[PDB]
């Protein structure tokens, strides 16, 4: 799922699976 | 930042790690 454009929700959802416990933080103004 | 690297650009995993806390 990860090896591929990630935009938005979809992008989020990544993160939320990836990082798992240790959560994550989304700054999509940088 | 993450979308310059992940949604215009292909993302990774190395990447994606580095917003986890």
């Amino acid at each position: 799922f990860v090896n591929q454009h990630l935009c938005g929700s979809h992008l989020v959802e990544a993160l939320y699976l990836v990082c798992g416990e240790r959560g994550f933080f989304y700054t999509p103004k940088t | 930042g993450i979308v310059e690297q992940c949604c215009t650009s292909i993302c990774s995993l190395y990447q994606l790690e580095n917003y986890c806390n």
